[PDB]
């Protein structure tokens, strides 16, 4: 049908905010932001992979990305997410 | 295994002639003396934000030579596309 | 009998036509050079560059001042003065989205 | 066992794993892409949601309301950059009143 | 249906917009402004419509000619 | 009769207007315009009700964020007032 | 070492266009950067239509509305007509 | 076996039609080309071409040159309204800029 990330957006609210809810028109906006943050970083993956002849798209393009996308501590501190998770999935 | 002379300073060599000249290019006549330190930080900034990027795609792919690729591409990105320097 | 000076302005404005007919690179090439490689090393230490990526680099970096000179003598010229001076550069960047 | 459970998230990383076979982007999608992707998501998800809380928390409202969205983003200088040219619908604008407008 | 946009009404915009006193001559000028705006959006979002083969301008095809135009809007997904 | 200083009611509606977030163009006329404008371009067209709002919003953050940019043209001219010089100049640096 | 560009179909419509008329390497560069890059913009809008709309294919029609979100008024309409009469004539 | 035709020539075009197939089936934009849609890409993509080579020609003439330059190229750009919309974030390299001196910088 229509998919969406409701339902791992009120995961996250409940970790960060306990007591805190969400207006439907809110949720709706944060999808809106998943879709085009997901977007930029799928597009800017697929320069990287075709500017260097690859097939593949792997982590370390995500990762490369990543640092093309976000400024500063935000990048910093992203990429120290994504290293923690794929450490942690690997094992 | 006889590298060149620690860069320093380099800034000023951004001369006050060479921005009079860019200034004359761009139309301006007459200009403030403060002007000189505002153009070179503001040089700086976008100087960072290139080479920046470009580093970034020299390092990707695991080269340690920046090409004339890598900046086009830098640019591109940033909606300042540049022709001349393909292929 | 008296030294010929020509009026303050008149050089300038043939300066302007001289610099708009011609194309040539204004920056010396060497400073440019060390600036990019001082700006360079606090990223990564070691890297070369290949000649034809300095000389785009420049080229983009003149394009750019150029056009940031033509917006700041618009403002300039918005509040009837003819002189630019640095609050008019940090408007037009303002009105770019940069800052 | 879900990949989501073993990687510690709370996105989806098969779905993220489906969007990326179906969206054109590549021949081939290597293991840990979507994982990487999936945690980078919910980091700023969690990033956005802490801002919006605490502007709620400030307005005495226990629900995050677009308002307080648009309040966290532009507050943010690094958000702020990242969504410069992004508008939320019902956000409105930050307070400001240039100093030479007011009187004396 | 240019004069629909009311004199109150961008006196209102101007408003949010932090304008403390505005000539008399503003208005025209802001309601060519809007229609030039309206009209390139416009243009964009029909011809999304007429792509599809459909008769009803959707809001999707308005959010697409909105990111197409680097003036991406969230909300109507 | 008590009588406010001008600017003074300016200041009040200031806050007033960014403290909230409604549409402050009306409704229908808004759609009215809209349908009159696409009339030009294909005959017949209906639109969806929230394609509209979408168009509303979009118009008045535009305005709003052009009316920032004219406001700060004309401080720098040492003026309090906007006039259609400034609206030319923002407009001509933003590029359109 | 093979590095294809469109220097010589540039060449020739130069020469349908200007029979005594030259260009320089640097322009002839500078016109396959462009014709790169008008190719990039329309392949990817191209990309977006047919996303858009669930088709796998991408045909002549999906070109032809890219064309027209691309290129402004006159221009766009020329280009339209010229699309229009190669590919009727083509497909006789 | 039949002789040889090509699709350039059947389309009575200059650009390349083969060419422009093979990379749109390896660039990634979509699982499916037409068999028509090359062909319309070749048409604008030569007509474009076409657009700027003639208004650079004129600015090579108007200059007495015989040989186009990128000067030249520069300057057909921003002449025109629709080009230089086109093209309104793009740098041509050793372009320089439009002559253009604002009225008021002028003496009386």
């Amino acid at each position: 049908r229509k998919e969406s990330y409701s339902i791992y957006v009120y995961k996250v609210l409940k970790q960060v905010h306990p007591d805190t809810g969400i207006s439907s028109k809110a949720m709706g906006i944060m999808n809106s932001f998943v879709n085009d943050i997901f977007e930029r970083i799928a597009g800017e993956a697929s320069r990287l992979a075709h500017y260097n002849k690859r097939s593949t798209i792997t982590s370390r393009e995500i990762q490369t990305a990543v640092r093309l996308l976000l400024p500063g501590e935000l990048a910093k501190h992203a990429v120290s997410e994504g290293t923690k998770a794929v450490t942690k999935y690997t094992s | 295994k006889r590298h060149r002379k620690v860069l320093r300073d380099n800034i000023q060599g951004i001369t006050k002639p060479a921005i009079r000249r860019l200034a004359r290019r761009g139309g301006v006549k007459r200009i403030s003396g403060l002007i000189y330190e505002e153009t070179r930080g503001v040089l700086k900034v976008f100087l960072e934000n290139v080479i920046r990027d470009a580093v970034t795609y020299t390092e990707h792919a695991k080269r340690k030579t920046v090409t004339a690729m890598d900046v086009v591409y830098a640019l591109k990105r940033q909606g300042r596309t540049l022709y001349g320097f393909g292929g | 009998k008296k030294p010929h000076r020509y009026r303050p302005g008149t050089v300038a404005l043939r300066e302007i036509r001289r610099y708009q007919k011609s194309t040539e690179l204004l920056i010396r090439k060497l400073p440019f050079q060390r600036l990019v490689r001082e700006i360079a090393q606090d990223f990564k230490t070691d890297l070369r560059f290949q000649s034809s990526a300095v000389m785009a680099l420049q080229e983009a970096c003149e394009a750019y001042l150029v056009g940031l000179f033509e917006d700041t003598n618009l403002c300039a010229i918005h509040a009837k003065r003819v002189t630019i001076m640095p609050k008019d550069i940090q408007l037009a960047r303002r009105i770019r989205g940069e800052r | 066992k879900t990949r989501s459970s073993r990687a510690g998230l709370q996105f989806p990383v098969g779905r993220v794993h489906r969007l990326l076979r179906k969206g054109n982007y590549s021949e081939r999608v290597g293991a840990g892409a979507p994982v990487y992707l999936a945690a980078v998501l919910e980091y700023l998800t969690a990033e956005i949601l802490e801002l919006a809380g605490n502007a709620a928390r400030d307005n005495k409202k226990t629900r995050i309301i677009p308002r307080h969205l648009q309040l966290a983003i532009r507050n943010d200088e690094e958000l702020n950059k990242l969504l410069g040219r992004v508008t939320i619908a019902q956000g409105g604008v930050l307070p400001n009143i240039q100093a030479v407008l007011l009187p004396k």
